C-alpha cells in the first residue's frame, strides 16, 4: 500500500535533529542543504540520501493542482520512509527568545 | 493678609489595579516537550481507520 502523509515536525535547540507527528527523530538539522554554508550544519545520514531540488514545483495530491511559486525542496530518504520538507534558512527561522 | 496657620498637605493613596500576569502558560509547559506522548498515540492508532 502507497501511502502519502503530511505532518507537522518539532525541532528543539541546537537543531541538529528534529521529530515528526508520527514520532520519527530525523537525525538531520532541518536546514541542512547546498546553499550557503548549509553543508556546515549536522547529518548523520550519507550524503546520497538527501536531495535538493532548486525550482520545485508542488501539486497537490487531492486538488491536482500546480500552485504557488518556486519551492527549493528537501528530500531525506531514510531506511523507512523519505521526507520532503521547503529549506528555509535558519536565522530568519528560529529564535532564542519570545517577545 | 498673614497667616499664624503652618501648612500640610496629604493626598490619598490612590488606587492601583493588578492585572493577572503569567510568564509562561501551562499550555506554553505542555508544548516545551518535543513529544506529547498522548498526540503522537492518538495519531498513531488511526492507521487502520485511516
Ligand atoms: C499638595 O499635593 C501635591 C503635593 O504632594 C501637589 O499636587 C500635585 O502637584 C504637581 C506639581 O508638583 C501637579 O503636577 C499635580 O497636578 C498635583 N496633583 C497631583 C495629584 O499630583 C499640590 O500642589 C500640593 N499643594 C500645593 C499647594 O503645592
Amino acid at each position: 500500500n502507497c501511502i502519502v502523509e503530511e505532518v507537522d515536525a518539532r525541532s528543539v535547540y541546537p537543531y541538529d535533529e528534529f521529530v515528526l507527528a508520527t514520532g520519527d527523530f530525523v537525525y538531520m538539522s532541518p536546514f541542512y542543504g547546498y546553499r550557503e554554508g548549509s553543508h556546515t550544519e549536522h547529518t548523520s545520514y550519507a550524503a546520497d540520501r538527501f536531495k535538493q531540488v532548486d525550482g520545485f514545483y508542488a501539486r497537490d495530491l487531492t486538488t491536482k493542482a500546480r500552485a504557488t511559486a518556486p519551492t527549493t525542496r528537501n528530500l531525506l530518504t531514510t531506511p523507512k520512509f523519505t521526507v520532503a520538507w521547503d529549506w528555509v534558512p535558519k536565522r530568519p527561522s528560529v529564535c532564542t527568545m519570545t517577545k | 493678609t498673614v497667616s499664624t496657620f503652618i501648612d500640610l498637605n496629604i493626598t490619598m493613596l490612590e488606587d492601583h489595579e493588578f492585572v493577572p500576569l503569567e510568564v509562561y502558560t501551562r499550555h506554553e509547559i505542555k508544548d516545551s516537550g518535543l513529544l506529547d506522548y498522548t498526540e503522537v498515540q492518538r495519531r498513531n492508532q488511526l492507521h487502520d481507520l485511516r
